[PDB]
């Protein structure tokens, strides 16, 4: 298998709308309910909408009741969800679930952010090697909106990796740092590049972090 | 709509032991004609989409380990999970599939409690590249430590600055149930320049005294 991916968020003014869509494969699509769920990071679980087998019986949560509008497309495998007169406190990562004796199944969610800031990508500076065992990362100042994504060594180095959260500046730009814990030993003889992406703003980056 | 609400909010339990956790709807969701509790309760581990573990109020999904368990009737839930694993650290939420809205409770967030963990701590001074830009930002690391709690302060020329730094901190691991803390001090280049003595002073549990890494510009 059960696959499903959400696409189609982003960043969108205030009263403005916005069109999700939820790609189902592995299974009879027109055999279930299927329901919408968004999660402000760091936040709980709402429920948005659902639609019965054929898109005869829907339902909304009390938020969204009249500005949003679930369907689907049985022949082609897709949900969707139509929102129109977007507000702030729609922010959120928002989730298509298959309904069996639960919501069974959820996307890896696509992030929508309400908002008339600019999209701005990161500079990425190194966190020089302190030194037994070194620490060393990559700061990345200055974005917005959220996510960014980062790996080591295009993803070869995964142990002793923390990629922080990011945080909200005061400049109201996003600000988050990775950083990776190695053997002091192998700063002599091991390359370390972390890989950032900030797709947003088609932001993509490697950054040696050397001493 | 249906309203259900969690207890607790937060829940620290040890490893090996049972954790119990309520929910409370405020109306009854035994749907008569199907003889079941329309109640799902859902696993969200750190960064992941939330994993259903149990419908019908005490069915498990198929490939959810039996340490997880529902019950309860009506109006009164219980998800339990015995033999805690580190893995087990993630947010639990419960939710009525009885009427539309189809209402999630607000969460009850699992914390493993271990053994005392001091952080290593590092410190990192500005790069050559942000000070051309203008700006200087130290960052301190506190590295693997538990419980959470810590204080990170920040002495410039032994001057204790306040107002002037952020925290970040990982979700507690899913394997070693340690946490991580970046603090980032940030001051402009003109600021950074005319000071020489840059401190991060980290106090824990698991620190025997105050742990202090520094440098000078
Ligand atoms: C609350 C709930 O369990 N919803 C499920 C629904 O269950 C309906 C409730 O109106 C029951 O009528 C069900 O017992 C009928 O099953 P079937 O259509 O004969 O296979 O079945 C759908 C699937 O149709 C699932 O997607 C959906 O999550």
């Amino acid at each position: 298998e059960v696959q499903l991916v959400e696409s189609g968020g982003g960043l969108v003014q205030p009263g403005g709308s916005l069109r999700l869509s939820c790609s189902a494969s592995g299974f009879s699509f027109n055999s279930f309910w299927m329901h919408w769920v968004r999660q402000v990071p760091g936040k709980g679980l709402v429920w948005i909408s659902f639609t019965n087998n054929e898109g005869t019986t829907t339902a909304y949560a009390d938020s969204v009741r009249g500005r949003f509008i679930i369907s689907r497309d049985n022949a082609k495998n897709t949900l969707y969800l139509e929102m129109n007169n977007l507000r702030g406190e729609d922010t959120a990562v928002y989730y298509c679930a298959r309904g069996d004796g639960g919501l069974d199944d959820w996307g890896q969610g696509t992030l929508v952010t309400v908002s008339s800031a600019s999209t701005k990508g990161p500079s990425v500076f190194p966190l020089a090697p302190s030194s037994g065992t070194a620490a060393l990362g990559c700061l990345v100042k200055d974005y917005f909106p959220e996510p960014v994504t980062v790996s080591w060594n295009s993803g070869a180095l995964t142990s002793g990796v923390h990629t922080f959260p990011a945080v909200l500046q005061s400049s109201g730009l996003y600000s988050l740092s990775s950083v990776v814990t190695v053997p002091s030993s192998s700063l002599g003889t091991q390359t370390y590049i972390c890989n950032v992406n900030h797709k947003p703003s088609n932001t993509k980056v490697d950054k040696k972090v050397e001493p | 709509d249906i309203q259900l609400t969690q207890s607790p909010d937060s829940l620290a339990v040890s490893l090996g032991e049972r954790a119990t956790i309520n929910c409370k709807s405020s109306q009854s969701i035994f749907r008569t004609s199907r003889n079941k509790n329309l109640l799902n309760w859902y696993q969200q581990r750190p960064g992941q989409p939330p994993r259903l573990l149990i419908h019908w109020a005490s069915t498990r999904k198929s490939g959810v380990p039996d340490r997880f368990s529902g019950s309860g009737f009506g109006t009164d839930f219980t998800l339990t999970i015995t033999s805690l694993q580190a893995e087990d650290v993630a947010i639990y939420y419960c939710q009525q599939y009885f009427s539309p809205p189809y209402t999630f409770g607000q969460g009850t967030k699992l914390e493993i409690k271990r053994t005392v963990a001091a952080p290593s701590v590092f410190i990192f001074p500005p790069s050559d590249e942000q000070l051309k830009s203008g700006t200087a930002s130290v960052v301190c690391l506190l590295n693997n430590f538990y419980p959470r709690e810590a204080k990170v302060q920040w002495k410039v020329d032994n001057a204790l600055q306040s107002g002037n730094s952020q925290e970040s901190v990982t979700e507690q691991d899913s394997k070693d149930s340690t946490y991580s803390l970046s603090s980032t001090l940030t001051l402009s280049k003109a600021d950074y320049e005319k000071h020489k003595v840059y401190a991060c002073e980290v106090t824990h549990q698991g620190l025997s005294s105050p742990v202090t890494k520094s440098f000078n510009r």
